Order: C-alpha cells, then sequence, then structure tokens
RNA sequence: CCGGGCACUCUAACGGGACUGCCCGCGAAAGCGGGAGGAAGGAGGGGACGACGUCUGGUCAGCAUGGCCCUUACGGCCUGGGCGACACACGUGCUACAAUGCCCACUACAAAGCGAUGCCACCCGGCAACGGGGAGCUAAUCGCAAAAAGGUGGGCCCAGUUCGGAUUGGGGUCUGCAACCCGACCCCAUGAAGCCGGAAUCGCUAGUAAUCGCGGAUCAGCCAUGCCGCGGUGAAUACG
C-alpha cells in the first residue's frame, strides 16, 4: 500500500478500465470486497470488532 | 465410390464415410448429404450411380479440398515465415502460436521431450 | 374416507392421500408408472401395502417436490406409512418391526474449506 | 482465427504522419511506440522504427504486411 | 477397526427375488453409483439366465457364488525378517465378498458385447463350474495349501 | 390494501416492531393479517484468517436480510392515528406502497 | 467428451451456447 | 496461531454491535466508511478522556453517536463547548448534521479498553511490567469481575528478546459462548519497539 | 388461471422433544450389553470452537512499527516491454484412453445464490457467438433457467473409431481507448498423444468414497480445469 498508489482514487483515470479498488482503511489492491470497500484483512479485522452491522461468524 | 479424389470410403454410412475426406468433418458431410438429398443412414455400397455422381459432382468443386487445401495451408504457413511475423518465428522454431505457456506442457508442437542435465 | 401422510426422506416431500378405492395410484397428475418406471426402486414406495398385504383397498393421490425421484420414492413409502397408520393404529405394531414409520435422517454434509467435498483430502505428494 | 470488429482500430499518432509524409514524399525511418496499431495500405513503402521494449527496430513495410500490427514485427523478448 | 469391532452393514432386500445377497451383487456391479443402471444389467442378464436354462436365474446365481466362494487363502506375515504366504482358513463374510468381486471381475473379462451377456455368461459358467471366477478361486486354494509348511504361523 | 415490507439484519428488532404495529392496528383498524415470514437473503464472505498463504482456514462469515409482510387490510382513517409516528427500532427499513 | 467445442457436453462443461446447444 | 477475538466470537449472544443501522448494498459501503472516520477522529481527540466505547446508530440522515467514557467532564469541557466543537467538527466531515450523546462508565476498571490502555501507558511510562499486569488485574478483580486476564506481548521492559507476560487470576472461560468477556486491546509505542496489551474481564453467566 | 380458503407443503420466529428416563442381565459404583417405546437414542449427524506451550515457524509486501539506509534519486509521472521467456525437472488439477460407452431427438425431479449504468422473459435477423427491438423485476410474485447424470426411442457395433479434441489454417462475435506480444467465445477445416499407466505414492469408514451438474465471491472482459458453497444418484470394506 505505497502511497502514490493512493491516487487510485481519481475523478480523471483517463479510462474506465484503469479505475480499479483498492481497500479505504489499509489500502490493499487485492481482495477488495466491492460490498464493504475493504479487503479481506481489514474485513475480519472490522467484523471481530463488531463495527460491521449484522455480519456474523457463519456455521451450519 | 471415387469421390472427390483418388481417395474411396467404403461399407458404412455415407456421412461417416465423408468424413474421410481431408476437407470435410461432419458439418460438410451433413450438409453436403442434405443438399444433394441422400439418406445419410444408407451404407456406400449401397448408393447409386446417380448418387454418387451427384455427390461428386457437389462437392468436387463446392469447397476447397485435398491438394489445392493442403497446398494453401503450407502457403499461409510459408506467406507467415517469409513476412518475417511473430507467428512465423514460431513456425520457425516449432513453438505454440495461439499463445500458450512454453514453460511446461506444450509438448504436442515440441515432438519427443529431449530431456538434458540439471 | 380420507387419510393422510406427509412423509419426507432426503430434502423431498410427498403429500400421501389415502382413499378406498381400486389400487391404482395418481402421483402429480400422471400415473404411478409414468412417474417411475425406469427407476427399478420404484415398487418400494408401495411396500408399507405389502406389508400389511392390501394392495387393493386404497386408491392413492400423491403430490410430491423436492430432491431427486429416488428420495421421492422413499417419501412415498413413510407418507403412505402414516396415512396407513392412521387408518388404524394397530398397524403400527405391524409396520414397526419393518421400520417403514422410521424416518431417514441421511442427508447430503455439508462442504468444508481445505477439502474438496467436505471430506476428500488435497492430495499431497511430499516429494 | 483473428479478428477484433468493423471499424478497424488505427492509432492517430503515426496515422496522421505516414499521410504527410506521403504529402510532401518519402521521408525516412519514422520512430512509433504504438505497435497495438494495425497496418493499413497507405504505408507500404515506408520504414517505420517500432520500439520492442528497449530499442526501435527498423520495421520496413511491403504490400504482403498489410493487416498485421506492428509489434508481430518487433519481437520483445530474446532467446538464444 | 481399532476399537470397535464394526459391524457389517445390512443391506436391504432385492425389490424382484428379495434376497440381500443379489442387491450385494448389484452393488458390487454398481459404476459411479449408478443403481439404475446396475440393475437394468444384472435383471437384463436374469431374463438371459431363461431361454438360456430352464432354471429360475435365483438358483443359478446363487449355485455360481457358491461355487466360486474359497475355503482357504494364504494372507502375507513378515516373520524372522522374511515375508512369508501363510495359509489360513476365510471367513464366511470374505468368502461372499470375494465371490461377488471375482464374479463381476471376470464376467467384464469376457469377450461379451454388452453387459447383461457378460454376466448372464458368467454366472452360467460359475455355476456349472468354470470361467475366471472358478480360476481365481482355483488359483487361491492352490496358492493356500501350496504352502502348507506355514501352516504353524497361521495367528 | 396497504403494502408493508419491513426488512432489518435483526430478527427480534423486526419481530417487536411488526407485533407492535399489529397491536396499534387492531385497536384502530379492521383484523390484521399478521405477518408474513419472507423469506431471509444471507450473503456469505469467505476470507483467509491469515495475512499470508495459509489457504486453508477461511473463517467465513455471513450476513443476513430478514423481511416482513404486516400487510393490514381496510386502510382507515382511525388506523393511522396510533401510527405513522410511533416506534422504538432503528436498525429497521420501513417500506409502504399502496 | 466435455473438452470437445463441438459437442453437447462440451458446451455444458465450458458453460456456453452454440450451435450444438441451442436455447429452444 | 489460535484464539479467535472473543468479541466477534460472541456478536450474536452477550455481545452486540457498536454500528447498529440497515443499509442496502448500494450504500453499506459509504455508511461504514463514514462511520469508520467517526471512529478515527473520535479515539484521536478523547483519547485523554478514556473512552470505551463509541456506539453508532442511524435511521434517516441522522446519527446517535454514543460515546462511553469514564470522565464526561473532559469531554463536556467548560460549559459545554468542548461537545459544541466536536459536534461541529462531525457535521463538518459528514453533511448528514447528527447529534451526540455521553455516558459515564462506572468503575472504569470494569471496561477492559481502558483497563488495556492504563497498562499501555504504564508500560509507555517505563513502568515495571510484571507489576504493572499484576497490580492491574488485582484492581480488576477486587471490584466484581469474576474473571480477569491482562497479556502483554513481546519485548518486556526493552529487553532484546520478544516475551510474554502471563499474570492472570480468576475465571476465564474463553470457550463458554454465554461468558460475557469484556475484551480490550491497546498498543504502547516505545523507543524500542512495540507492546501489545490485551485484557480480558469476565463478568456473568446468563 | 379466477372465485376461494390457511388443512397440508413451504417460509421464519418461539417452543416442545432424549435424560441410560423405563425393562432385563452384569456391576461396589461410574457404566457396559440387549430391549421397549419413539422421528431420533447411549456424542443422533455436521459445524463454529482448537489449552501451558513448541517450531528464534510465516508475513516489516496488507497494516502498524524500533533501528539502519535513499532523497535532483532506492522518491514521482508516462509510453512500451516484462511478470505469459523454454534444452529441461517436480507439485496440484482438468480432459481422456470408451459399449456400465458415445451421439441425436423427446421428456421428468433439486438446493443454495445472484440481479437497475443489472438480470434480461419474448419477438425478429443470424448455422452460431451475437445484434436490433423490447415486457417484467427496488424482486417467495420477474429474470439468470437449461439442472446434468436419469428415463424413452433411434444411430454407432469394438475400429484409434460417430473413442479422445491436443495442434494448426481460415472466417467471425463481444468486452475494452486498445486483444501483436497476451482475452474469452462462435463457425468451417485440421485431427495429435493417449488401448488404464515403471519404481513409487494419495484420498475416503455413509450419504462418506465415486460420479453428475448448479451458483457465488474478485471481475469491463478473462486464460476458473482454481477456490468457496449447493443439491442429484449413491457403493465397497474394517479379521485384527
Ligand atoms: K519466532
Ligand atoms: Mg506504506
Ligand atoms: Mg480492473
Ligand atoms: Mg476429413
Ligand atoms: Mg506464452
Ligand atoms: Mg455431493
Ligand atoms: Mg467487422
Ligand atoms: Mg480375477
Ligand atoms: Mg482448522
Ligand atoms: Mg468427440
Ligand atoms: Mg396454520
Ligand atoms: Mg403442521
Ligand atoms: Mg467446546
Ligand atoms: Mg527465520
Ligand atoms: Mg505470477
Ligand atoms: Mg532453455
Ligand atoms: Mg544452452
Ligand atoms: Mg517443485
Ligand atoms: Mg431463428
Ligand atoms: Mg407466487
Ligand atoms: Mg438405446
Ligand atoms: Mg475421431
Ligand atoms: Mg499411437
Ligand atoms: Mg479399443
Ligand atoms: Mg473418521
Ligand atoms: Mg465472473
Ligand atoms: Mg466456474
Ligand atoms: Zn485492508
Amino acid at each position: 500500500a505505497r502511497k502514490a498508489l493512493i491516487e487510485k482514487a481519481k475523478r480523471t483515470p483517463k479510462f474506465k478500465v484503469r479505475a480499479y479498488t483498492r481497500c479505504v482503511r489499509c489500502g490493499r489492491a487485492r481482495s477488495v470486497y466491492r460490498f464493504f470497500g475493504l479487503c479481506r484483512i481489514c474485513l475480519r479485522e472490522l467484523a471481530h470488532k463488531g463495527q460491521l452491522p449484522g455480519v456474523r461468524k457463519a456455521s451450519w | 465410390a471415387r469421390i472427390a479424389g483418388v481417395e474411396i470410403p467404403r461399407n458404412k454410412r455415407v456421412d461417416v464415410a465423408l468424413t474421410y475426406i481431408y476437407g470435410i468433418g461432419k458439418a460438410r458431410a451433413k450438409e453436403a448429404l442434405e443438399k444433394t438429398g441422400i439418406n445419410p443412414a444408407t451404407r456406400v455400397k449401397d448408393l447409386t450411380e446417380a448418387e454418387v455422381v451427384r455427390l461428386r459432382e457437389y462437392v468436387e468443386n463446392t469447397w476447397k479440398l485435398e491438394g489445392e487445401l493442403r497446398a494453401e495451408v503450407a502457403a499461409n504457413i510459408k506467406r507467415l515465415m517469409d513476412i518475417g511475423c511473430y507467428r512465423g518465428l514460431r513456425h520457425r522454431r516449432g513453438l505454440p502460436v495461439r499463445g500458450q505457456r512454453t514453460r511446461t506442457n506444450a509438448r504436442t508442437r515440441k515432438g519427443p521431450r529431449k530431456t538434458v542435465a540439471g | 374416507e380420507q387419510y393422510y401422510g406427509t412423509g419426507r426422506r432426503k430434502e423431498a416431500v410427498a403429500r400421501v392421500f389415502l382413499r378406498p378405492g381400486n389400487g391404482k395410484v395418481t402421483v402429480n397428475g400422471q400415473d404411478f408408472n409414468e412417474y417411475f418406471q425406469g427407476l427399478v426402486r420404484a415398487v418400494a414406495a408401495l411396500e408399507p401395502l405389502r406389508a400389511v398385504d392390501a394392495l387393493g383397498h386404497f386408491d392413492a393421490y400423491i403430490t410430491v417436490r423436492g430432491g431427486g425421484k429416488s428420495g421421492q420414492i422413499d417419501a412415498i413409502k413413510l407418507g403412505i406409512a402414516r396415512a396407513l397408520v392412521q387408518y388404524n393404529p394397530d398397524y403400527r405394531a405391524k409396520l414397526k418391526p419393518l421400520g417403514f414409520l422410521t424416518r431417514d435422517a441421511r442427508v447430503v454434509e455439508r462442504k468444508k474449506y481445505g477439502k474438496h467435498k467436505a471430506r476428500r483430502a488435497p492430495q499431497y505428494s511430499k516429494r | 482465427p483473428r479478428s477484433l470488429k468493423k471499424g478497424v482500430f488505427v492509432d492517430d499518432h503515426l496515422l496522421e504522419k505516414v499521410l504527410e509524409l506521403n504529402a510532401k514524399g518519402e521521408k525516412r525511418l519514422i520512430k512509433t511506440w504504438s505497435r497495438r496499431s494495425t497496418i493499413v495500405p497507405e504505408m507500404v513503402g515506408h520504414t517505420i522504427a517500432v520500439y520492442n521494449g528497449k530499442q526501435h527496430v527498423p520495421v520496413y513495410i511491403t504490400e504482403n504486411m498489410v493487416g498485421h500490427k506492428l509489434g508481430e514485427f518487433a519481437p520483445t523478448r530474446t532467446y538464444r | 477397526a481399532r476399537r470397535r469391532r464394526a459391524e457389517v452393514r445390512q443391506l436391504q432386500p432385492d425389490l424382484v427375488y428379495g434376497d440381500v445377497l443379489v442387491t450385494a451383487f448389484i452393488n458390487k456391479i454398481m459404476r459411479d453409483g449408478k443403481k439404475n443402471l446396475a440393475a437394468r444389467i444384472f435383471y437384463d442378464a436374469c431374463k438371459i439366465i431363461q431361454e438360456k436354462t430352464g432354471q429360475e436365474p435365483l438358483k443359478v446365481f446363487k449355485q455360481a457364488v457358491e461355487n466360486v466362494k474359497p475355503r482357504m487363502e494364504v494372507r502375507s506375515r513378515r516373520v524372522g525378517g522374511a515375508n512369508y504366504q501363510v495359509p489360513m482358513e476365510v471367513s464366511p463374510r470374505r468368502q461372499q465378498s470375494l465371490a461377488l468381486r471375482w464374479l463381476v471381475q471376470a464376467a467384464n473379462q469376457r469377450p461379451e458385447r454388452r453387459a447383461a451377456v457378460r454376466i448372464a455368461h458368467e454366472l452360467m459358467d460359475a455355476a456349472e463350474g468354470k470361467g475366471g471366477a472358478v480360476k481365481k478361486k482355483e488359483d487361491v486354494e492352490r496358492m493356500a495349501e501350496a504352502n502348507r509348511a506355514y501352516a504353524h504361523y497361521r495367528w | 390494501k396497504i403494502r408493508i415490507k419491513l426488512r432489518g439484519f435483526d430478527h427480534k428488532t423486526l419481530d417487536a416492531s411488526a407485533q407492535k404495529i399489529v397491536e396499534a392496528a387492531r385497536r384502530s383498524g379492521a383484523q390484521v393479517s399478521g405477518p408474513i415470514p419472507l423469506p431471509t437473503r444471507v450473503r456469505r464472505f469467505t476470507v483467509i484468517r491469515g495475512p499470508f498463504k495459509h489457504k486453508d482456514s477461511r473463517e467465513h462469515f455471513e450476513l443476513r436480510t430478514h423481511n416482513r409482510l404486516v400487510d393490514i387490510i381496510n386502510p382507515n382513517r382511525k388506523t393511522i392515528e396510533q401510527l405513522m409516528t410511533l416506534d422504538l427500532p432503528t436498525g429497521v427499513e420501513i417500506e409502504i406502497k399502496t | 467428451g466435455k473438452g470437445d467445442r463441438r459437442t453437447r457436453r462440451g458446451k455444458i462443461w465450458r458453460g456456453t451456447y452454440g450451435k450444438y446447444r441451442p436455447r429452444k | 496461531g489460535n484464539k479467535i477475538h472473543p468479541i466477534g466470537f460472541r456478536l450474536g449472544i452477550t455481545r452486540d454491535w457498536e454500528s447498529r443501522w440497515y443499509a442496502g448494498k448500494k450504500q453499506y459501503r459509504h455508511l461504514l466508511l463514514e462511520d469508520q472516520r467517526i471512529r478515527g477522529l473520535l479515539e484521536k481527540e478523547l483519547y485523554s478522556a478514556g473512552l470505551a466505547r463509541v456506539d453508532i446508530e442511524r435511521a434517516a440522515d441522522n446519527v446517535a453517536v454514543t460515546v462511553h467514557v469514564a470522565k464526561p467532564g473532559v469531554v463536556i469541557g467548560r460549559g459545554g463547548e468542548r461537545i459544541r466543537v466536536l459536534r461541529e467538527e462531525l457535521a463538518k466531515l459528514t453533511g448528514k448534521n447528527v447529534a451526540l450523546n455521553v455516558q459515564e462508565v462506572q468503575n472504569p476498571n470494569l471496561s477492559a479498553p481502558l483497563v488495556a490502555q492504563r497498562v499501555a501507558e504504564q508500560i509507555e511510562r517505563r513502568f515495571a511490567v510484571r507489576r504493572a499486569i499484576k497490580q492491574a488485574v488485582q484492581r480488576v478483580m477486587e471490584s466484581g469481575a469474576k474473571g480477569a486476564k491482562v497479556i502483554v506481548s513481546g519485548r518486556i521492559g526493552g529487553a532484546e528478546q520478544a516475551r510474554t507476560e502471563w499474570a492472570a487470576q480468576g475465571r476465564v472461560p474463553l470457550h463458554t459462548l454465554r461468558a460475557n468477556i469484556d475484551y480490550g486491546f491497546a498498543l504502547a509505542r516505545t523507543t524500542y519497539g512495540v507492546l501489545g496489551v490485551k485484557a480480558y474481564i469476565f463478568l456473568g453467566e446468563v
């Protein structure tokens, strides 16, 4: 998560295809869930902390 | 009988028999037997001389076939090599042309497996 | 007049309505042999009747949905058993040894991470 | 077994350059980094320097080369 | 089975002859979990048994299974650093299992075209006392009792 | 004839709010048809436990959305007196249609 | 088998439609 | 590689979410980012007051932020201008124009976040780590708190080798779902490295 | 489908239900064996859950962080190339080597999910990928949709073939500013090795293995045969 790459947020990415998604919390590039806008690691952390409403541990 | 070249299929269904023509698969065999009005179920030995003449007349000049087909494919590959194209380079070395990997199996283009030391 | 049984097997339900008649069965508007007969175990769905050896005293109207047709056959078996028991409770003593009134609780085991199909561990060579 | 679509794509970078050269003559080597562009007939006879990632190779274009890409004649990798 | 004794599975009886042995033979015929195909194969083989033999196919089937059952087998044992082929008797369950497995396996070795014909011919030949399955029984009862000198390694 | 679609992440809150609506509409309206379960929408998320390779743990979570279908008949003019501003629940969204 | 483009099982395995697997 | 988070392990029973609001799939991530910015700016300004939890609730463009602080006198300020400035920054960051609430925490030695924060402060002041953990667990146990546990990670005392000082007493049944264990985590930023402080406080059974 | 009604099915909240309670035998007891009743028993089946610690295990490349080092470049922008290189070696898989099979036609049952710059019924053009038109759906009510193995009928008749679809030639579609390096898909042509695999070695004890299809996350598209789930058919064996 280099600082320059946090330039991802860009009203002018010059192309629609070049616009990818990043983790808003840690700046991750891969495993970026679109529903939460986070990565998988920040997802797990904030889910454990209980800061994601309705998110519960699954077991069946 | 002798249809569209010096090749003769015999004693099986006419469509599967035409599959033994180089420029003809199952789709082209079905198309020929359909436009020629021939039952694809009959065997080759159960074909009328008129039906053989009809099928020969149709197929002989409706697509490019064995000799001209192989010559045209060789000319295409030769043209790719002569123009210095990348595909011509891949043909020149005996490597995959359609963007497959070479660090591994892609052996069917490279022939047998020439093991070395290491 | 009419005796009802539910039955259930491997995610499948089959409403069984027993009405005294000739002995011919309807399943979802189709005949018993036009849904089945291509499935050899289909006869098993009529085993409860053979258990009491009636086989001709009850026409059946069955509405089946869920799982595949084999689980449907076994659900029909259990539904016929339940309706026949509701007809006469004294039949339970004749159906309990055969276990036709037993519910088959075998269900597809849930698939689990790290494996291939819920138990098939991925092959490893170690060298 | 290849195709792109109707309305063949050519990068307008060298498209104007080659016709500007034709308007006055047969000017020498042109340097182009756009190897994605498609070869058009109005390029036959010129000599385009195509950037292969390291240098510019002097790809001379002939008649039978129309339709392909500039990168097909500018190999990028070195082997043996 | 270390802790327990691994009680044997009880199979459902047959839908036609009411025999659990027929169901076990079906299961040994079954492939990739295709029960209906195995039942088709076996019952068409039974229809082949008749019109070729006046005897009911159930009797021929059971007599063939009895003719394939081996009495003694030979298991390996590591003694004194070496490996020996020790003869020993066979429990009835293993007799039945080996009989059905050998019946199916020898049937699929036949040159017959379709499966029902293979199974029917193998059942008939095994009932009258020949075929690949009886050859397997003879080979096992030859290996065993061919190493009688190791009978004291029975364990 | 008023469509009510409740949705939420907690079944207890939705159930309490639905019973509150039913009791507030019984005294002021007609015979209410009660709530209908409206099956749950479950959305699962599988995510590796560790920040590195460790591929075979995955600790998946879930997020479920429950819905309710009160659907009061006879929208009497007296019914909305005890309604349209009386509510405890917070994490519950309400949908109203004609 | 499932690797032939011109078959029904091939289209099903590859999850596509075409001449050899229409949509009724 | 074990011992999953207990608060997340009990988010169903005996523990509720900090953020409790409904949002569609097109709006969940935005409200989540907003809650994250709220908690970020909150934990940066109210650390001197000792905040233990920040509950966020949303209905329609209104957010009932309830901050549980052991010392509300710091978050209130003189006459109430501190809460005014904080609501001002809140309305500036998010254009939702929402209110704010403060809740005092009786016996702050029963909220594991504040316990871990106290231990981390003591560690940062160059205090005896073993004695710090022992005293913290003692202060927790000596007021209710049927169970207590405090864990401090490597580099204890500034040593070169990373260690772990255990120092727990009481009852901490981490596998019991109905345990109702408050869990807190704090950091100690030292000249020689980083210290992780974990706090478990067990109270109640059903 | 309408009238019509919450019995059944389903849906989702709560609750009941199994505790060796009862019977027989053994036993000091705990408990063990068997039985009854029961939907189910002797932990009913499956998850979640994984102690003090060990591997100075893994990751400062998710993040945080001590120290060290670079600061007209070890920072930053861009075009292009590369991560897809191939004499070779191994691991994980997919597809097969066929008749318990392959192909064509007709026909019958599932669960869990996803869907508004979205899913796209349906109509027309097109062999098709697809395009044009265009209904519905904030979605138990519309769409993805067809489940496949299966059944019924017919073709193939043991041959590297109506097995198997690698490779290559040619013609196209779609995404995208852009498919040369380096996408998927469609159509015609091509038809490879492969006849069940040496030494060695792997998984699984019941709805399990095996086999069959279905969805999802990331994603404009996709090299997904991966991964995480879902249901259909459904074994063999355990002396020790
Ligand atoms: K270590
Ligand atoms: Mg950084
Ligand atoms: Mg992208
Ligand atoms: Mg040919
Ligand atoms: Mg390559
Ligand atoms: Mg399965
Ligand atoms: Mg075009
Ligand atoms: Mg044999
Ligand atoms: Mg584990
Ligand atoms: Mg084929
Ligand atoms: Mg009711
Ligand atoms: Mg009921
Ligand atoms: Mg436990
Ligand atoms: Mg190391
Ligand atoms: Mg790579
Ligand atoms: Mg090399
Ligand atoms: Mg060399
Ligand atoms: Mg290796
Ligand atoms: Mg049409
Ligand atoms: Mg409806
Ligand atoms: Mg047939
Ligand atoms: Mg062939
Ligand atoms: Mg060969
Ligand atoms: Mg052969
Ligand atoms: Mg086990
Ligand atoms: Mg996708
Ligand atoms: Mg897939
Ligand atoms: Zn992140």
